[PDB]
RNA sequence: UUUGCUCCACACAAUAUAGAUGGAUACGAAUAAGGCGUCCUUGUGGCGUCGCUGAACCAUAGCAGGCUAGCAACGGUGCACUUGGCGGAAAGGCCUUGGGUGCUUGCUGGCGAAUUGCAAUGUCAUUUUGCGUGGGGAUAAAUCAUUUGUAUACGACUUAGA
RNA sequence: AGAACUGGCGAUGCGGGAUGAACCGAACGUAGAGUUAAGGUGCCGGAAUACACGCUCAUCAGACACCACAAAAGGUGUUAGUUCAUCUAGACAGCCGACCGGCCGAAUGAACUA
RNA sequence: CUGGGCCAGCAUCAGUUUUGGUGGCAGGAUAAAUCCAUAGGAAUGUAGCUUGCCUCGGUAAGUAUUAUAGCCUGUG
């Protein structure tokens, strides 16, 4: 929950004399390190099957790099989150060059406008938007148009000397 | 959500000049010349040709974008007024006491005078705003047309007159006495 | 660096100009602020007005004469914000405030002196566009500052003489670069640019 | 010539302190041109001198000098800590100090 | 006149093939080009000739230059490096006062003490010529 | 009424310093815009150019900056006068003439420096005040006591007296 | 007002909470140097007017545990989100000859959540 | 002129420490990417081509999958 990584985390119930070879289960977990991701895993699995971490074991944990990290993508993001008075589901769209960068900006948005801290957010699904025109949210659509050019008016240049000898300009 | 570009256009009819620098708009036309100071809005004017100007707002919010269109409307009315011009008409409506309206001047002033309103002995006086002209009508009873190239000056100068007789202390539903704006229109291109 | 720094108050932001001036003094920098009436405050005139009236509200009940003193002029409206950021009830702070001067308009010694600007206190650089901001002198006059027009009247007059001064100054820098022509192509020229001048 | 200065200009800002308690045994110094602790590492170890005047004479002169060395770096803005043989008078806050070029590792 | 004049402040645009100067980074000081847009802040830059990798940069750490060159949206590093040099952006850049000044100061800050000396000996000589030829016409 | 008074000159001893050490280096205005060069029916005008920091500009070499001989400049700069203007926001400063004189590293020569011994030591600034000398200029009041009542608890107030 | 368990105050300074018996941090011979805790780093005031994404304009905005209060109920302020209905079998606004048609060419209507 | 005592600088070390530059290694999808090769595909559809434009400068429609721009996806 700092600067984000994706992990394939594979774990299983402990084997018993009754049942050797219990089924492996995999989750993709967005976390800041392996200790959180491993812990994050058991959090959801205890929300799904009957397992504790005490009763189970983790088979593998592996980082997942973006396959096309310099390729701009449009992402669908499905989020469940508790709010102050209730817990609800959301679809958001994020345009970025990886899933990590997109989850990185996902949690900020859920913090900024919904006041939702990490602990109160589940990421249900994050997938790439296959085509354009399947893009729903309009704040992404603006940057999908053909031959897209815009200015950046009112340039403010950080100074260094604390006194400056001319009236500055913003002209860019 | 901060839209990245939104713009509107301003029709510039044949034989009208529009000079806009440092967001100070000048509009020269057949009727005269009008200016406006738009410095109080961030907006960007582009002149596409002598008949067309665009007003753009880059990466605007909902409230910023709202100011865009009204810039266009403000320049537009500046244009239509320097060409067609504006004409505002009013009607004295009085149930008993005739509302006595004239034009009077004090030290090169020219105020509109209002006498006998609702039986008053007081004399109401509204200054005639600069550049707006007052003429009473021959063929309609109780008219006093107000006309000029600025909607804003003609409309207010009308409403200065309209308000100065408001019937205080009586039921307004019953006492409808006053001078109300009957018709809004143009000087030329009919009316 | 420099013995004294003249700051043009115009188009700056009160609290941020105060903050940078205070440290200067505490660090030994002599300062003078000019055109304090063209200084700005964030927030629209009504707000920063009402804000003043709260300040105006407070006075020592039994004697208004010992109560908080409400100074109207912009330079003083500024000095309060500054003196509030200096520890002024001690000897150090007293000394530091002695290093500061503030004037509305720009009076004779400083009128011919070079004036600087403090970018992080500057309004246009700092405030987001569309945010409303008050002009100090106009607010200062609404609370009873009596000198606004005179300051403006003399400011307009000064701006004339400064214009003409600049007219001569520029025309000379013309005649300096005019006669600089032949040396711009000279051999000592190429000599100098080789080393960067 | 017209300028004889072999030192970098400086300023005595404060003692080392927490919010409510100071430590005269160390002084914080602002150096001209030094905006980052990167830059201030160059002046680490250098000799500083506070120069002041008096009434009585030492040898033929009413001028005296307090000596100290730049010790470590202070914060992100290029301030420097320093320690003088005797602590600086604390009236000295906001007074010029002189940071020399020796000992030199250039 | 009746020409209906309007002053439209002309901005450097975020667009594809805007060449752009990195302020902060290991890539700082280098030029680079905008391959694609992400949002109002992030863009996708490739610096191939100057050494700048392909990457998402915030528009803050970059300063738009006046220079543009034709580039298709999303071009991979290879074709960026082609149309770049095919457009001679590096050659246009260095011809600018902007570029030329960044060089000029670097030279100055590279000067040694003896070179600092020589500059004054030359400047005094250039000073004599000028102050004499000022007092001409 | 013992020594007075003030101004100027450069002269010794005291006196204090919120802190000299190349230089505080003057348009106005705008920032969703401007600066400068240029052009001219002088304009909300045309063309060109710049920004992206003063990382500038000016200054800067010579025993703390000595001695001496020249070349090329007709310039640069200091100081002591001199002619005019402009400056009232706290103008007490700014521009200017005129000569005189000192230096000049723009350039070419001839001499000196040490041992202050491997850093501690260093240029003397800048405020008040007292002795002094050299000339310039000026020659009062006020309080007390008395006195008035337009004043007054006492002071204070307000009048009057060569 | 009165019990349980532990930790404390009392009997204890120190750093933090401006202020403070009990909170946070840490408990104390005399000292030097280093590093930190809790808490902070515009200025008072030691420490980035640091970097980053958003939100917020309040005619008492807000600003950090204990802590020095505010509730139900409203808001066509603005922000994100949900649901249902309509829409390329071309709707919804708009101009053109209730309803229909031509042009347009991608959204629209309502109820909601925080 | 030399003693001892003191104070200071530098060097060579010792203990605590702080802040740079730099070399060589190991793991991972034996990083993922660029890059290269191979198969395919699409559109925020590049070159062409019919359509009417044409002040033949513009041409927006229909086609049109690399052509006179490129991109995406698989494999290696
Ligand atoms: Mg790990
Ligand atoms: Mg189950
Ligand atoms: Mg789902
Ligand atoms: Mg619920
Ligand atoms: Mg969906
Ligand atoms: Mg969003
Ligand atoms: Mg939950
Ligand atoms: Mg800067
Ligand atoms: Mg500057
Ligand atoms: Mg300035
Ligand atoms: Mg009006
Ligand atoms: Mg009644
Ligand atoms: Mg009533
Ligand atoms: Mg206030
Ligand atoms: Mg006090
Ligand atoms: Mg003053
Ligand atoms: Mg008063
Ligand atoms: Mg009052
Ligand atoms: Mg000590
Ligand atoms: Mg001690
Ligand atoms: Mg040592
Ligand atoms: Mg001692
Ligand atoms: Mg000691
Ligand atoms: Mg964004
Ligand atoms: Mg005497
Ligand atoms: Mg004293
Ligand atoms: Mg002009
Ligand atoms: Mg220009
Ligand atoms: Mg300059
Ligand atoms: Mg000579
Ligand atoms: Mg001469
Ligand atoms: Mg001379
Ligand atoms: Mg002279
Ligand atoms: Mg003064
Ligand atoms: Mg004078
Ligand atoms: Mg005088
Ligand atoms: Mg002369
Ligand atoms: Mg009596
Ligand atoms: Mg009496
Ligand atoms: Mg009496
Ligand atoms: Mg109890
Ligand atoms: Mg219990
Ligand atoms: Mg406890
Ligand atoms: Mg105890
Ligand atoms: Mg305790
Ligand atoms: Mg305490
Ligand atoms: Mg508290
Ligand atoms: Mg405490
Ligand atoms: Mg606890
Ligand atoms: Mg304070
Ligand atoms: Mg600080
Ligand atoms: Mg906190
Ligand atoms: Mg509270
Ligand atoms: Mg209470
Ligand atoms: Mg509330
Ligand atoms: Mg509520
Ligand atoms: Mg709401
Ligand atoms: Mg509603
Ligand atoms: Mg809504
Ligand atoms: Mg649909
Ligand atoms: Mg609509
Ligand atoms: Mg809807
Ligand atoms: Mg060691
Ligand atoms: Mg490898
Ligand atoms: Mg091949
Ligand atoms: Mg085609
Ligand atoms: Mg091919
Ligand atoms: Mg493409
Ligand atoms: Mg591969």
């Amino acid at each position: 929950m700092a600067h984000f990584k994706e992990y394939q985390v594979i774990g299983r119930r402990l084997p018993t004399e009754s049942v050797p070879e219990p089924k492996l289960f995999r989750m993709r977990i967005f976390a800041s390190n392996e200790v959180i991701a491993k812990s994050r895993y058991w959090y959801f699995l205890q929300k799904l099957h009957k397992v504790k971490k005490a009763s189970g074991e983790i088979v593998s944990i592996n980082q997942i790099n973006e396959a096309h990290p310099t390729k701009v993508k449009n992402f669908g993001v499905w989020v469940r989150y508790d709010s102050r008075s209730g817990t609800h589901n959301m679809y958001k769209e994020i345009r970025d060059v990886s899933r990590v960068a997109a989850v990185e900006t996902l949690y900020q948005d859920m913090a900024a406008r919904h006041r939702a801290r990490f602990r109160s957010i589940h990421i249900l699904k994050v997938a790439e938007i296959e085509k354009t025109a399947d893009v729903k949210r309009q704040y992404v659509k603006q940057f999908l148009t053909k031959d897209l050019k815009f200015p950046l008016p009112h340039r403010v240049q950080k100074s260094t000397k604390t006194f400056s000898y001319k009236r500055p300009s913003t002209f860019y | 959500m901060k839209y990245i570009q939104t713009e509107q256009q301003i029709e510039v009819p044949e034989g009208v000049t529009v000079s806009i620098k440092s967001r100070i708009v000048k509009v020269v036309g057949p009727r005269g010349t009008l200016t406006k100071n738009l410095k109080h809005i961030d907006v960007t004017f582009t002149k596409v040709n002598n008949q067309l100007i665009k007003v753009a707002v880059h990466n605007g919010g909902r409230k910023h974008v709202a100011a865009l269109r009204t810039v266009k409307s403000l320049v537009d009315n500046m244009i239509t007024g320097v060409t067609k011009g504006y004409k505002y008409k009013m009607r004295y409506v009085y149930a008993h006491f005739p509302i006595n309206v004239n034009i009077v001047e004090k030290d090169g002033a020219k105020f509109i005078e209002v006498r006998n309103f609702l039986g008053d002995k007081k004399i109401r006086n509204v200054p005639v705003r600069d550049g707006v002209t007052i003429e009473f009508s021959t063929n309609v009873k109780d008219e006093i047309v107000l006309s000029g190239n600025s909607v804003e000056d003609v409309s207010q100068n009308a409403a200065d007159l309209q308000q100065i007789c408001r019937v205080r202390n009586k039921d307004i539903r019953k006492f409808l006495d006053g001078i109300y704006v009957s018709h809004k229109g143009f000087i030329t291109e009919d009316l | 660096v420099e013995p004294v720094v003249v700051i043009d108050g115009k188009g700056h932001l009160v609290g941020r100009l105060a903050s940078v001036v205070a440290k200067q003094l505490l660090n030994g920098q002599k300062i003078v602020v000019v055109r304090a009436e063209e200084l700005n405050i964030s927030g629209e005139f009504f707000r920063n007005k009402l804000k003043y009236h709260d300040f105006l509200r407070k006075a020592t009940a039994f004697n208004k004469t010992r109560g908080p003193f409400h100074f109207r002029a912009p330079s003083r409206i500024f000095y309060k914000a500054l003196r509030g950021m200096v520890s002024h009830k001690t000897a150090r702070g007293k000394a530091a405030l002695e290093r500061l001067k503030v004037f509305e308009g720009i009076p004779p010694p400083y009128d011919k002196k070079k004036r600087v600007v403090v970018p992080q206190a500057l309004r246009v650089l700092r405030l987001k566009p569309g945010r409303k901001y008050t002009t100090l002198g106009k607010l200062s006059t609404s609370v009873g500052w009596k000198y606004e027009d005179v300051v403006a009247k003399l400011e307009a007059k000064r701006k004339v003489s400064s214009a003409e001064y600049y007219a001569k100054k520029r025309a000379f820098t013309k005649k300096v670069a005019s006669a600089n022509a032949t040396a711009a192509e000279s051999d000592v020229a190429k000599q100098l640019a080789a080393l960067g001048y | 010539a017209e300028s004889h200065r072999l030192y970098v200009k400086g300023k005595h800002l404060s003692y080392q302190r927490s919010k409510r308690v100071n430590n005269p045994n160390v002084s914080l110094i602002k150096i001209e041109g030094v905006a980052t602790p990167q830059d201030a590492q160059f002046y680490l170890g250098k000799r500083i001198a506070y120069v002041y005047r008096a009434s009585k004479e030492v040898r033929g002169s009413k001028i005296r000098v307090m000596w100290g060395k730049v010790t470590r770096t202070h914060g992100n803005s290029g301030v420097v800590r320093a320690t003088f043989r005797n602590n600086l008078p604390a009236k000295t806050f906001g007074a010029s100090v002189r940071i020399f070029l020796y000992p030199s590792n250039i | 006149s009746t020409d209906s004049i309007v002053k439209a402040s002309n901005w450097r645009l975020v667009e594809v093939g805007r060449v752009v100067l990195i302020k902060k980074g290991q890539s700082a000081g280098k030029l680079a080009a905008i391959v694609e847009i992400i949002d109002q802040k992030k863009v996708l830059i490739d610096g191939p000739k100057a050494g700048v990798p392909r990457q998402a940069i915030n528009l803050g750490q970059v300063v738009l230059t006046p220079l543009t060159f034709a580039l298709p949206r999303g071009a991979r590093t290879a074709t960026v490096s082609k149309k770049w040099a095919a457009a001679a952006v590096c050659e246009k850049w260095a011809a600018s006062s902007w570029a030329k000044k960044i060089a000029q100061r670097e030279r100055r800050a590279a000067l040694t003490d003896f070179e600092r000396f020589q500059v004054m000996v030359l400047r005094k000589q250039k000073r004599y010529t000028v102050k004499k030829a000022l007092a001409k016409a």
